[PDB]
């Protein structure tokens, strides 16, 4: 059974920074590409960022490019987001998601999600 | 346009067949990318109910069919049940966005 | 990434890690189109010769239209040939013509519902109809003869490649698809950005794993299908297994038993399993990236790696072969060399500046490439790979020493650890059962 | 004709019928001749450069001068090389020059009584002697430079091809023999009209099965021998056998036994017998016609077909191999796919417009290509051939279930039904004699 | 020198002697340099098209940058690739440029201490910088357009070869190295005169055994490494072993046992030992000289030749394989044909002028090429080699007749005379021990 | 054990039609090319027509071309000739012949022959 | 010319060696085609006694030899016997006729 | 020049490391040829003590080291012994001479 | 076990001729290149001639070219020199030497040497 969990999200002020941590337990972490998906309260899903299985390929949405930096540690089976210069538009519930191990597969393993609030 | 267009709400009586549309553009579905479908309950994470426009994940009843044609995709739920009341998202890869575009979401109400 | 090597003295095997996958898992078919024209002084004679060469090319093209035995059999160009049949239906060529009227690149949806990328790479209809018909018969400038020769050359070269390959070529040459055309085709393919960067940076590997299939000439249009690789499993850990025979070292000739691990080849992580590639032509290594064709692959549980740490593990049965032929040889690994020295063979390792650095004793040993350039086993000299990396020697007692030679089955080509032990079960039982009866 | 396929569930094998034979049974050697010259401002500089290229090419050419182990060994170009030695005898070259003085094609009788077609494809002697010697140094028109380049180019291309092939090239390219020249050679060959149509409609297959052998440069004539295939057995029925491993499906990992039919390949009727072609490179399929080289073939009685309808028949002993490695794979046949699914591997069949339409259970099964585009076995995706044809599924109990696993010989690489059965006899007798003694 | 052949009736094998060795034992790496330029009316348009082609080639190249299972595994281009990494060090390219500033050929000592031959074969810097830069916007003569095309052609041909081969080509074509360049390269290598004569007279074999490795483009110079063979063991006796299956000739179909010698291939004397080459690709025979690569070879004692004159000798254990498949085939030797005819198969030998001159009986027989042109076995026709030489028929009773069929092991791929004998004495013991026990 | 037997020949008026049949019994019929050879009374042998093993290739002599129609049915092991618009020159004994199974082999199996008479 | 020329008749004493010639043209034998020989009795079908100009079918005595040289072929019968009295036909393939040309037929009489 | 230049003589005390130089030309070491070393006693044939500039034959003590750099080669003898006194020769192949040139010979004296 | 021995050298007037012979006993003669090396009294070694294993390649120093003819007979394991037109510079001890079996290997088997004297 896969246990994908998140931690490290709370209440930050605008222009502040946070670092999200996502830890996986029950699969070969090094053979899967990991993603971040956020859902603002009352709206739909938005893809944030992705990192390939060994970290060679990293992608960002234009809305977070230059402010968010995804990273992973295959030794610890961990995912990180490292948000910086956050704005009010950044308030959402953030999911770390794992795909099916191939390039265009859907997300099939999700975390419970952690809420990040940006307000003055 | 890195946009997928979905009806805001769909309703159907129990036992009837409902359809949810997913209209794409030349950047995502007009390029040739497939459509995956997700079912999300209010407090939980999304759960995939369809991928590759017609393929059913394990543990999903045969009531979900799905299909793609041209620049649009559809999700069909025959024999509507109370357990199907959720928000449904279609998503595709978008070449302009350089990532995944999600649909607006369709709240399915079981009357 | 960063390459490391581990040599196991117990099983005379080496594993090199740190590689990254680019596994071809699917195919994408594109249609490449050349537009043709229908034609009913020394310079005029030169144009007439070049025009006949063009017509003959059109007519010639029209007239055209250890464990590798465990693998399956696939049809490599089935997907491309299937698209070729679709193009033969009525109106299909016209749809591609109308899509490419004002543009050289378009996405066309076929009758069967498949959308393909269409490219017009050469327009011989325009040049012949506009810059060559009004003049022709008095030519005033030698420039038009040379300019016609330049334009028609690609058509003649393509025809030459198709006619000597029975209409199917691999690798796809730059006459079939230029570097500019291939990169444009990759950028519009329905793949992710990761796949686009991987293909754009490794176009020479992409060419080597793609096919060009001559399809049809109809309504002044030449069309061939380029079948391009889809690398669906990428950037996943990969490792290579090198094995050499492990024998006993008794002085008497013919009295020695041998075993070899037969599972040598490339291994790549793939979802929750492992892709095994027994053969060596099937995988191309470009720097740290391993391009392996999944068609020539076996799907195995991840527990296959347990044979590298423990050949006698209960979870996985490790493939071996046994014999009595203790010949000397060497296997050149990624970061060193395995030397199997038996009998009276002389085995040494040297470097260019200092000479012989190591003299091998009888058995199976290993040297890193840090201080070694060459290995000599008998009459053959090997150059070692000079790639940077770290090597680890794992000391262990060779497992060939655990076997009683009297009951050892030494004629097994495709055995395993359990199967060899199963024969040891039975042979020892015959002497045990007979002794009680006697 | 119409292709049909029959899948046998008992032996996990498929036969595709309806094919027609084009068997290469012989060789025809022809002599191809180029006449050379004995020769030696910016426009003159270009001519001298091209002339040096011609002289260097002459100098360079002068300086030049499962069951596949059961096959025999032939010498492919022995007939062509033998003709080359004949042309080295005194007066042989002059005879060919004299026969080709007023014509570009003639039949020449050699010293040993063999008649061969001789063809003059290039005449560089006349162009250099007449159009280039008198003007030799003031050149007044660039046309002679370009026209010289076109004429000399074919000689340079031939020399380049012979230089990277040690004087023997296969397939025969259009530089050695153009399409018009090859069709002309076929029409004058001492063959039947049926053979002429078969070669004329399949010149691309003819090219792949022919050789070009550089022979001699002597007395201002260049000669090379093209060895052309002779298709003596034509239009007979052919069929292809596809086999896949057939294993038991016990849940324990290493408790299963397997067998595979090893006689996969092409079979064609040949004068009351059957020509068997175990290898896959040796046979080229052009539409419905199968072009198989009899050199890589075995001659078998017509009763070999009995193994397809009854593997246990007494007339013929069917070849099999046995093992304990139950791995999953797929074999793509002419009109479908055989899927062998074992262990925890996931095997499915799908089509593009409907998705997964069949999920395979453990065992080996078959699916037709009517509603199927792709087959997935574990991490491997196979595209099936989309050729039109009728498929038949023949239900039957797999023969692996008839074997007692305790006495099954599971290490035979080149066994047969009788050899396996005779080994079962001995082990069963050994326990029977001991039980009687006890 | 001059070829003799000996056929042994006892073991159904033939040996052809009189050949001379040219064994590739080392590598020599040389650096080939092309100087480039940093370049930033209908005749001008033609020049622009050629200039774009030149710039596109630079960008494309910058973007680029029986017993065979007993053999070891080498890395063929390890030495050449090692030199390529050395050329990437700081100042290495500039050192080569300074050495070739005033001469087209020089010996350069690298930083690692190795001295390499360096050759500048093409200078596109001077032509572009001195003949096309001052002009470019008026061109008065078409000569410059043709002259530019001729100079740039070699670069485009080299780029094409490297881009379809992933930067490593073999054989080395004449675009990478002309005959004049290769001969000059041989004359300056640190080899003996005997090696120089052998290489100069067999340059086509040298090309087939050499590699061209694209190395670097840096500082307006293009460099690739040509890895040339070193023939260290020359002019020693070589002989070729031909083997065919030897079976019993009982009329019942499956009642026959067979054996075949599996040690077929090339053998050459090497110091006090023999180099064995089991494969057929590894050795190229140019007239009387045999070019064998030592990488695909085994080192064996000189006693291995005892198997040809006495298969049962105690000094060496001769390798054999046993089976029950008595199929008919033929092996074409250097001076004749081995014919193994079994069952109902018709086997004949014939010549062109006289027809069938010999009808073979069941068994393994031999025919010389003196009076024979063709051999027929069943449905296949073999042409024999027409090389001149003396053949000897050594009469002897086939050794398959010495074996009792009841205890014969007939399922061995990799057995030997001793190994088969151990299995024979063991089963004989089992039946004898029980016979006395009962 | 080969038995090729002809039938269907008799007397016909000029311009009439006849159909010849030849049935084979003791060999793999579909693996052999079949021919018709006729011999006018007092004259030599004249080759008439040929059909390949599977019927792909059909040949006629110019004397009968456009007027005779060879055919075969491999299921019944039968050969047919189907003469139409016969003239006096067509009077002969017609043999169905089987070759050696390769392209330029001689006729090895012959029928007994049947008379066809075309007279006014 | 699509013609094979044979002597109208040949006579020989018993035990003698007789020869029957078959001269061809550039369309059959000058092209490179081989000659087959048939022996025909008055009431029976032809029987091949030689093929490929010198090859003997099974059941034919070694008295029949045959040879081909240039544009002509010959059939030789040593030791003439009474059983050899028949009409002999030479056969070749002809490229202009597109089929088999037979010789005119030679009656061999045993005097 | 097909010449190898060697010191006329060299001397050393027992236990001292002596060095014998062998400087060549462009036809010897500037071409890429290796240097072999020979030890010869007054009445006997030469015996190879070094080859490929640093490789020791069987039976030669590890006191002989040897090395090549640039266009010259050196032979070094650590721990000089009375049995080591002899004339030492270096040899190399020449492309110019088409054979082997030997050094002039260096007599080694043990004091 | 190698025993290479020379014979046939003595005293000859200038302009005369000799024939040296070197016989080998304990190695496969046919797989080894053979050489002649001479050393004048009080001087160094000079390479004289070489012949390949099968006699295909023969090399001479310029000092002896046109006057010395190396040969071998592989059946008797013998090497011959056969010098002609001997001069005063030709007096030396002549060694037959065997290499290591590869092209650029050093000499490892030497004869004992035989004196040739050319004086008036
Ligand atoms: C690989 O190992 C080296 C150790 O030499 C280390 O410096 C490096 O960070 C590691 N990773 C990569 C990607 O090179
Ligand atoms: C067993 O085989 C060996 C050779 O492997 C043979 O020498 C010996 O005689 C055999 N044993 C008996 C009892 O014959």
């Amino acid at each position: 059974e896969v246990q994908v969990v998140e931690s490290g999200g709370g209440l930050v002020k605008p222009g502040g920074s946070l670092r999200l941590s996502c830890a996986a337990s029950g699969f070969p972490f090094s053979s899967y590409k990991m993603d971040w998906v956020r859902q603002a309260p009352g709206k739909g899903l938005e893809w944030v960022s992705s990192i390939s299985a060994s970290g060679s390929y990293i992608n960002y949405a234009d809305s977070v490019k230059g402010r968010f930096t995804i990273s992973r540690d295959n030794a610890k089976n961990s995912l990180y987001l490292q948000m910086k210069s956050l704005r009010a538009d950044d308030t959402a519930v953030y999911f770390c998601a794992r795909d099916g191990g191939r390039e265009l597969s859907p997300f099939e393993k999700w975390g419970q999600g952690i809420l990040v609030t940006v307000s003055s | 346009q890195s946009v997928l267009t979905q009806p805001p709400s769909v309703s159907g009586a129990p036992g009837q067949r409902v359809t949810i549309s997913c209209t794409g553009t030349n950047s995502n579905i007009g390029t040739g990318y497939d459509v995956h479908w997700y079912q999300q309950l209010p407090g939980t994470a999304p759960k995939v109910v369809l991928f590759d426009n017609n393929n059913r994940p394990s543990g999903v009843p045969d009531r979900f069919s799905g299909s793609k044609s041209g620049t649009s995709a559809a999700l069909a739920i025959t024999g509507l049940q109370a357990e199907d009341e959720a928000v449904y998202y279609c998503q595709s890869y978008d070449k302009s966005l350089g990532g995944w575009v999600f649909g607006g979401g369709t709240k399915l109400t079981v009357l | 990434q960063n390459i490391t090597e581990e040599f196991y003295q117990s099983t005379c095997s080496a594993v090199s890690k740190g590689y990254l996958s680019a596994l071809r898992t699917g195919w994408y078919t594109s249609v490449i189109t050349i537009e043709l024209s229908n034609i009913k002084d020394a310079k005029v004679k030169l144009i007439k010769q070049e025009l006949d060469k063009y017509k003959n090319a059109v007519t010639e093209l029209q007239l055209l239209m250890f464990l590798g035995f465990l693998l399956g059999v696939g049809s490599a160009i089935a997907s491309g040939v299937a698209v070729c049949k679709v193009l033969h239906l009525e109106g299909e060529v016209n749809k591609i013509k109308s899509a490419l009227l004002s543009t050289n690149k378009a996405v066309v949806s076929l009758s069967n519902g498949v959308s393909v990328l269409t490219f017009k790479v050469l327009d011989l209809k325009n040049y012949i109809d506009k810059q060559l018909l009004p003049i022709l018969c008095s030519i005033s400038n030698i420039e038009t003869v040379i300019e016609f020769q330049q334009k028609n050359n690609r058509l003649l070269e393509i025809t030459r490649e198709f006619s000597v390959n029975a209409g199917v070529t691999t690798p796809v040459s730059t006459y079939m698809l230029t570097n500019s055309e291939l990169l444009s085709l990759i950028n519009d393919m329905p793949i992710t950005n990761d796949q686009k960067k991987l293909m754009s940076n490794n176009v020479q590997i992409v060419r080597q794993q793609s096919y060009s299939i001559m399809c049809i000439i109809k309504e002044e249009v030449l069309a061939y299908v380029v079948q391009l690789p889809l690398y669906g499993v990428i950037d996943t850990p990969c490792w290579k297994l090198h094995t050499s025979p492990l024998c006993t070292t008794n002085t008497k000739e013919g009295s020695n038993i041998c075993l070899t691990r037969t599972d040598r080849g490339w291994y790549c992580d793939n979802a929750g399993s492992v892709s095994f590639f027994p053969q060596a032509e099937t995988c191309k290594v470009q720097s740290n990236r391993v391009f392996c064709d999944t068609m020539n692959s076996l799907t195995l549980p991840s527990e296959v790696n347990l044979c590298n740490v423990d050949i006698f593990n209960p979870k996985y049965d490790c493939k071996i072969m046994t014999s009595k032929t203790d010949v000397s040889s060497s296997v050149i690994t990624s970061l060193g060399a395995i030397v199997s020295c038996y009998g009276k063979t002389k085995c040494t390792a040297s470097n260019k500046n200092r000479g012989i650095i190591k003299t091998f004793s009888n058995g199976c040993d290993y040297v890193s490439n840090k201080g070694v350039d060459t290995v000599s086993v008998g009459n053959t000299l090997y150059y070692v790979n000079k790639q940077e990396g770290k090597s680890l020697y794992v000391k262990g007692e060779p497992i060939i020493n655990f076997y009683d030679p009297l009951v050892f089955p030494s004629d097994e080509f495709d055995a395993s650890i359990s199967q060899v032990n199963e024969k040891i079960n039975q042979s020892l039982a015959f002497i045990r059962k007979s002794d009680e009866l006697l």
